[PDB]
DNA sequence: AAACGCGGGGGACAGCGCGTACGTGCGTTTAAGCGGTGCTAGAGCTGTCTACGACCAATTGAGCGGCCTCGGCACCGGGATTCTCCA
DNA sequence: TGGAGAATCCCGGTGCCGAGGCCGCTCAATTGGTCGTAGACAGCTCTAGCACCGCTTAAACGCACGTACGCGCTGTCCCCCGCGTTTT
């Protein structure tokens, strides 16, 4: 990541370096156009993160969880799925604790 | 139930019945003594942990 | 699978002399490696004086000048007396 | 651009420890 | 013929024909003087006594009838003569002597 | 009535009670990563004990402890209970090791 | 941050200036300078690396890839460090 | 039958034969693979060789071409590995090297 | 040399100052470590195998002890130099 | 900042015993054949080190601060050595 990129800021090679992430740059539009919301399941404490930095690059809204976390912040991301008029579509979330 | 649903379970053991008391077990050792003091006698339809 | 070992030895050392006081492992598997470990320093000792006078017959004389150098005040006179005293019984039989 | 040298040299010594 | 092992001769409890087959096997000498190892065996007995001893005095001392290398530290490490010939031998799980300096107590 | 002590006080205690009781004192998976890493850097790749790291903590503690004796001798030979490094310089040059 | 973690301190200062004053205070120091948290921290891995090396060493003339307590046994005795309850 | 030392096959002075000859009568192991008395005679040549360059070093910086010990004293302890390497081995009438403590000598 | 003194002046020592530091308390997390996985790696156990220097026979010159120097370096005479203590 | 003097370094003349080589004369060091055996090395297995995260939570860390002690500064007195002594 250093010796790619050493001021590590929001940049454009981060989802034209790899083969999933050109192909979700090519979905995230018609994502958006779509509107049918998307559940997205990642590895722990890494793959999630700079899943952060690219929905966050083509700004599409997004919950996160883990499992090093407290519970209350837990019981209160299932009842915001509940209600139906979220603006975001996809989120991120977890194989083991998850 | 395991800790990921554990408010859901207790959220559906409120809508779906009632009458049936709950109690949980979470977090902090600090809240478990107000309950599981008072409740030491075991008055509860279920303990849900 | 018996391999001969010490720790019933130094059970038998422990009952001769804290009956009262059983062992932990931990404190058996420290005698266990000390009992190698002083066998080896004292023979090596032995083996050193046996290179000193050029002998290829290491006695009980020899392990009595090994604990006359090594040991210090009454731990070689007491296994100078000691390391014969079985010797005198082992001489006997 | 496209998808796509020196990222990849320097990754050959870099991750050679 | 049989394991009627030599300790019995000798009033031990360690085979002074195990130590006799070690004394033949660590090259100590040509011909091993067949008291040498009864010399062995001996000052092991001794020195299994002496440590014993402390051992379980320190391990009752610490009102415990399991003698732990805690004791063992507690025990050895207020020898004079044990501990000035162990000066290098560290207990694993033996720890301190509980002692403080003198000027850093508090007055 | 409040028992803020000024800086000083409290320590003897630990010195009472580790000295009384007979363990380490060290995060142990800084430890062990630090064994890990150590042993790594002469030849990486070692499957490991962690016999082999308790086994060193236990020879590294106590001479850890050790050295700060004859820091605190220098200390308060030099007139001080506020140890410095140079007590501890003085005292691995006396003990050989500086 | 949250984007990317970055976390880490090392291992020899994965040893906590809490520990440092743990040991300290079981070796005797009333008033720590800051400095000896450091100065410690260097010769506690100064004393770490030359066991290890040789242990490897061993490991190598041993054939072997897990580096044992054994060989802390076959290098701390020879090292200087002799450890009873490990062999 | 022909006797023929083996220092000039390994390119040495030190007879490696009579490093085999007391590699066989040290008794270090039964089979004494001859290359290991070659491993130490040739360790030994290397360091007869870095020890005699700067003994004569001294020797020669004393104004001398015959090495005395007070030349091999300051040629092992001004070398720092020599001294970390034989901070227990002593040479005799080496002597002393000169210097003063620091706030003794006058500032 | 030792050995016995002996000014003698500043070095130890006391001691006072001063100010800050380093713990201390306590707020704040936080990574510690625990479980808990999932697995697999080289350890471990066997499985034969042959080569390897053992060992000893023969030999032989190695190399070193006893036998030949003469010369590197010490000793000393004399002087140049160079550090130190009172102007 | 400077000369007087006491210590040092250096340089010229002497000579010597030790450093080094000389002269046999082995004896040890080698070569020459084993010699099974030691470890050489194939297979097997299984385990035991392996990360990893769920998660806690108390340990570490975050900081207010309070003063203690470590040094800032002094005078001393003392005390130990230097100059002179001789004897031992």
């Amino acid at each position: 990541e250093d010796q790619i990129n050493p001021t590590r800021e929001t940049n454009d090679d981060i989802w034209r370096v790899a083969g999933k992430f050109e192909l979700l740059d090519r979905i995230l539009p018609k994502l958006k156009a779509t509107g049918h919301r998307v559940l997205i399941f990642f590895q722990m404490t890494q793959i999630m993160d700079i899943m952060e930095d690219f929905l966050r690059y083509i700004n599409i809204k997004y919950l996160r969880l883990d499992g090093h976390t407290k519970s209350d912040e837990r019981s209160e991301l299932l009842r915001l799925f509940n209600a139906p008029d979220s603006e975001y579509l996809c989120f991120i979330l977890s194989t083991r604790a998850g | 139930v395991p800790l990921s649903t554990l408010s859901n379970w207790s959220s559906e053991f409120a809508k779906w019945a009632p009458t049936l008391r709950t109690i949980s077990f979470k977090g902090s050792p600090n809240e478990r003594k107000a309950k599981q003091a008072k409740i030491r006698a075991g008055e509860f339809d279920v303990v849900l942990t | 699978t018996r391999k001969e070992s010490y720790a019933i030895y130094v059970y038998k050392v422990l009952k001769q002399v804290h009956p009262d006081t059983g062992i932990s492992s931990k404190a058996m598997s420290i005698m266990n490696s000390f009992v190698n470990d002083v066998f080896e320093r004292i023979a090596g000792e032995a083996s050193r004086l046996a290179h000193y006078n050029k002998r290829s017959t290491i006695t009980s004389r020899e392990i009595q000048t090994a604990v006359r150098l090594l040991l210090p005040g009454e731990l070689a006179k007491h296994a100078v007396s000691e390391g014969t005293k079985a010797v005198t019984k082992y001489t006997s039989a | 651009k496209s998808r796509l040298r020196e990222e990849s040299e320097s990754a050959a010594v870099y991750n050679g420890r | 013929a049989k394991a009627k092992t030599r300790s019995s001769r000798a009033g031990l409890q360690f085979p002074v024909g195990r130590v006799h087959r070690l004394l033949r096997k660590g090259n100590y000498a040509e011909r091993v003087g067949a008291g040498a190892p009864v010399y062995l065996a001996a000052v092991l007995e001794y020195l299994t006594a002496e440590i014993l001893e402390l051992a379980g005095n320190a391990a009752r001392d610490n009102k415990k009838t399991r003698i732990i290398p805690r004791h063992l530290q507690l025990a050895v490490r207020n020898d004079e003569e044990l501990n000035k010939l162990l000066g290098r031998v560290t207990i694993a799980q033996g720890g301190v002597l509980p002692n403080i300096q003198s000027v850093l107590l508090p007055k | 009535k409040p028992h803020r002590y000024r800086p000083g006080t409290v320590a003897l205690r630990e010195i009472r009670r580790y000295q009384k009781s007979t363990e380490l004192l060290i995060r142990k998976l800084p430890f062990q990563r630090l064994v890990r890493e150590i042993a790594q850097d002469f030849k990486t790749d070692l499957r490991f004990q962690s016999s082999a790291v308790m086994a060193l903590q236990e020879a590294s503690e106590a001479y850890l402890v050790g050295l700060f004796e004859d820091t605190n001798l220098c200390a308060i030979h030099a007139k001080r209970v506020t140890i410095m490094p140079k007590d501890i310089q003085l005292a691995r040059r006396i003990r050989g090791e500086r | 941050a949250k984007r990317h973690r970055k976390v880490l301190r090392d291992n020899i200062q994965g040893i906590t200036k809490p520990a440092i004053r743990r040991l300290a205070r079981r070796g005797g120091v009333k008033r720590i300078s800051g400095l000896i948290y450091e100065e410690t921290r260097g010769v506690l891995k100064v004393f770490l690396e030359n066991v290890i090396r040789d242990a490897v060493t061993y490991t190598e003339h041993a054939k072997r890839k897990t580096v044992t307590a054994m060989d802390v046994v076959y290098a701390l005795k020879r090292q200087g460090r002799t450890l009873y309850g490990f062999g």
